[PDB]
RNA sequence: UGUCCUACGCCGGCAGGCGCGGGUAACCCGUUGAACCCCAUUCGUGAUGGGGAUCGGGGAUUGCAAUUAUUCCCC
């Protein structure tokens, strides 16, 4: 029915995804957003923050699409 | 980042609801009175960061941005950018925002019924 | 003028040209001139005896 | 069983909007049998065909 | 060598069923750069089994209405497809692009015939060019029919349809349809 | 090609030759 | 040898050329620059709050490219697509006082002046200054 | 010693000129990696990936473009390089090398030297 | 297509206003700097930043005259 997609990070919302994004194989805002139940600017700015960190190595940016995946 | 310990949900403006979990930029437009344009205005005017949520603004914040959407005329807000800009019965400049708007719409209508021109007595017959 | 067609004929404007494309077309060649035109490119009986009947 | 077998003559259109291709057929793995199907979809000399039920032969007026 | 996109390979692309070798056209002579070439390939029959397959899944992502004429939009949809099922899959996205391709071709048709009230069904055969047009034809329609109102964007979706109808897995929507078209068939023989 | 286009092509081209070939008041007096 | 502006990437050379007039900070900002639409076809308010730099150096930019534009022409330049509500949409030119602000500023600077035979056109050292802002877009992308 | 050649689409129509040269590439005197479209960009490159820039590495080339959209544009300066090298190892190189490279050009694509004859349709009352 | 098309200068946030030039025209608008398209930002499945109808206030413009909203602009 109606989706409830977090505004804001929640405590175990930010730990779980601190501790499960990093291994996923493929990182994409829509990914985040459905499997976390997030709204996908803030799993934009989710993502852009774990680039920023140097944890997440981005693939291609496009203002259309953009794609992230693990280190190693 | 992370949720502030005075995030608000709802907010209580205006005799109005607000919804929290919105950008500040939109959740000022749930009100009746101001839309995109003159909320985004009113921020500016107000300098706050509009990349923040509306939840987590202070009551100093929300104070003055309702002090400043009173009073827009105060705030460098020019006369065109207004609601209201000449009152009929007391020709002045204003912004009516939440009960104000319906107070001059409704007392408008009896104003365009009480001297039975064609606008106020086709609208009153249309129902 | 005297061409054989022209004397068997039944008897803005001016600056159009038609380019032609064979080699690319080199206009800096001395022979291009050749291929750069001016103009738009492009009844009786018979009897058994297979003599034209004229009348 | 799936089974494979080219065409060698289309033999017209059938059906009555003229939906259908009658053509003929012949396997790949046993090149001496001869089977006439119907086709949908553009038909020329040479394409093969993958059968599902290589039993019957169609048929159209 | 010659790469789609710069970075993408079709000397080892081994295209698996034998009814197609002349109808999926990705090989050293159909490899190119892009999938964009502005070519004439439908002002004669049969000439579109001459344009590489990419171009036509690019031709068929321009549908109903708004995506009309905007071929770089589709260019750049299936770009970061590529990217995105090679990523996912670990592999090179030309490959499982022709065997969902493959395994997305119905086998078996119906066809509707009538006289007067009686209208009835035939079981027939279909030509492998249709073969390749209806698989390409259901993958599209799959990808758009399976974003349209959701966060996924249309690559993602694109891409996560050419996965589930390269290995068959009954998830997918072409497969799903492909199989009741060849179910209706088997019981209109 | 025909009228329309060749003629753009050939404008085109002698502006392409002049801008190659190019890479103070008036004569107010008369004697010097 | 000097790389010129029709050498580099357009869009970074715009930024770069931004955050120059930005610290420059000699530019007279208009006193209604964050209570404007750019054009009548607008919908909102520009997102980028100084959207006044980034103006003027696209305007710089444009009077390199091609000289005797006047308001009117830059008003054509930034024009775009008014929907018109329920009816078909059509092409409307941008807002003449922003343009003609722009390019009195950028007088006022001195990068910019008029000409005999009609609107603005670049001086010789908003030239230079232009081509030394270019060198560095050149030197920060294309020797990084 | 120099060559020029045209080359067209719709109506987008490129003309090209080839001198002796280094191996920069000019269209509309910006360089050939900056054109718009990134999109297109190996449809803009198709002739020096072919060839290998070691046979454009003595020549330069400026070409002045005019009429079309953009991707009319591009197609249309494809044809004119194209055409404009074909001229030039026609002209002032040997025979040979003009040949084989007709030949890669027109087996990787016949608009590469063979102009597309398509335009919009007139409508009649 | 144009003796109403318009360049340019000044004022106003916009419609618009003032002045001064070109064009009876491949000569000036006009190298017709069109939109889709392309590149970055915000948005995140929400009758929601989609969608704009219908209204309230004010300004401007064409007309002898705009009321039953001529047309345009702002909220």
């Amino acid at each position: 029915d109606k989706l409830n997609n977090l505004v804001l990070f929640d405590k175990a919302t930010y730990d779980k995804l601190c501790k499960e994004v990093p291994n996923y194989k493929l990182i994409t805002p829509a990914v985040v957003s459905e499997r976390l139940k997030i709204r996908g600017s803030l799993a934009r700015a989710a993502l852009q923050e774990l680039l920023s960190k140097g944890l997440i190595k981005l693939v291609s940016k496009h203002r259309a699409q953009v794609i992230y995946t693990r280190n190693t | 980042l992370v949720i502030p310990e005075k995030f608000q949900h709802i907010l209580r403006v205006l005799n109005t609801n607000i919804d929290g979990r919105r950008k500040i930029a939109f959740a000022i437009t749930a009100i009746k009175g101001v839309g995109r344009r003159y909320a985004h205005v009113v921020l500016r005017k107000a300098d706050i960061d509009l990349t923040k949520r509306a939840g987590e603004l202070t009551e100093d914040e929300v104070e003055r941005v309702i002090t400043i959407m009173q009073n827009p005329r105060q705030y460098k807000i020019p006369d065109w950018f207004l609601n209201r800009q000449k009152d009929v019965k007391d020709g002045k400049y204003s912004q009516v925002l939440a009960n104000g708007l319906d107070n001059k719409l409704r007392e408008d209508l009896e104003r365009l019924k009480k001297i039975r021109a064609h606008r106020g007595l086709r609208h009153f017959w249309g129902l | 003028g005297d061409s054989i067609e022209e004397i068997l004929a039944d008897s803005r404007q001016r600056s159009r040209a038609w380019l032609k494309e064979d080699e690319p077309l080199n206009f800096l060649d001395p022979k291009v001139a050749q291929r750069v035109l001016a103009t738009q490119p492009g009844g009786f009986k018979v009897s058994a005896d297979g003599r034209l009947i004229i009348r | 069983p799936i089974k494979l077998a080219r065409v060698t003559k289309v033999l017209g259109r059938t059906g009555s909007q003229g939906q259908c291709t009658q053509v003929r057929v012949e396997f790949m793995d046993d090149t001496s049998r001869s089977i006439i199907r119907n086709v949908k979809g553009p038909v020329r000399e040479g394409d093969v065909l993958t059968l599902l039920e290589s039993e019957r032969e169609a048929r159209r007026l | 060598d010659i790469k789609l996109f710069g970075k993408w390979s079709t000397d080892d692309v081994q295209i698996n069923d034998i009814s197609l070798q002349d109808y999926i056209a990705v090989k050293e002579k159909y490899a190119k750069y892009l999938p964009h070439s502005a070519g004439r390939y439908a002002a004669k029959r049969f000439r579109k089994a001459q344009c590489p397959i990419v171009e036509r899944l690019t031709n068929s992502m321009m549908m109903h209405g708004r995506n009309n004429g905007k071929k770089l939009m589709t260019v750049r949809i299936v770009k970061h497809a590529f990217e995105i099922i090679h990523l996912l899959t670990g592999e090179n996205p030309l490959q499982v692009l022709v065997n969902a391709i493959i395994n997305s071709g119905p086998r078996e048709d119906s066809t509707r015939i009538g006289r007067a009230g009686t209208v009835r069904r035939q079981a027939v055969d279909v030509s492998p060019l249709r073969r390749v047009n209806q698989a390409i034809w259901l993958l599209c329609t799959g990808a758009r029919e399976a974003a349209f109102r959701n966060i996924k964007t249309i690559a993602e979706c694109l891409a996560d349809e050419l996965i589930n109808a390269a290995k068959g897995s009954s998830n997918s929507y072409a497969i799903k349809k492909k199989d009741e078209l060849e179910r209706v068939a088997k019981s209109n023989r | 090609v025909g009228p329309r286009l060749s003629r753009r092509i050939l404008q085109q081209a002698r502006q392409q030759q002049e801008e190659l070939e190019a890479e103070r008041e008036r004569t107010t007096r008369l004697g010097p | 040898p000097g790389v010129t502006v029709k050498d580099v990437n357009q869009q970074e050379f715009v930024r770069a050329l931004a955050a120059f007039l930005k610290k420059s900070g000699k530019l007279k900002v208009p006193e209604w620059v964050d209570t404007v639409k750019l054009a009548k076809h607008k919908e909102l308010a520009p997102y980028d709050e100084n959207w006044f730099y980034t103006r003027a150096a696209s305007t710089a930019r444009h009077l390199y490219l091609r000289g005797g534009a006047g308001v009117g022409s830059m008003t054509k330049i930034y024009g775009g697509r008014q929907r018109n509500g329920v009816m078909p949409s059509h092409f409307s030119r941008g807002s003449k006082s922003v343009a003609r602000r722009v390019l009195q500023a950028l007088e006022g600077l001195k990068m910019v002046e008029k000409d005999q035979d009609g609107g603005r056109k670049l001086t010789p050292q908003g030239q230079r200054d232009l081509d030394r802002i270019a060198g560095q877009v050149a030197a920060a992308n294309k020797k990084h | 010693q120099s060559v020029q050649v045209f080359g067209r689409k719709k109506t987008a129509t490129a003309v090209a000129h080839c001198k002796r040269g280094n191996g920069l590439i000019k269209v509309n005197g910006r360089p050939l990696e900056m054109i718009e479209p990134r999109t297109l960009q190996y449809k803009l490159l198709e002739p020096v990936l072919l060839l290998g820039k070691e046979r454009f590495a003595g020549v330069d080339i400026r070409v002045r473009v005019k009429g079309g959209g953009h991707v009319a544009q591009i197609y249309a300066i494809r044809q004119s390089i194209s055409k404009a090298l074909v001229a030039y190892y026609q002209k002032y190189v040997d025979e040979a090398s003009k040949k084989e490279i007709k030949d890669i050009l027109i087996q990787y694509d016949r608009t590469l030297l063979v102009a597309d004859p398509r335009r919009c349709e007139s409508k009649k009352f």
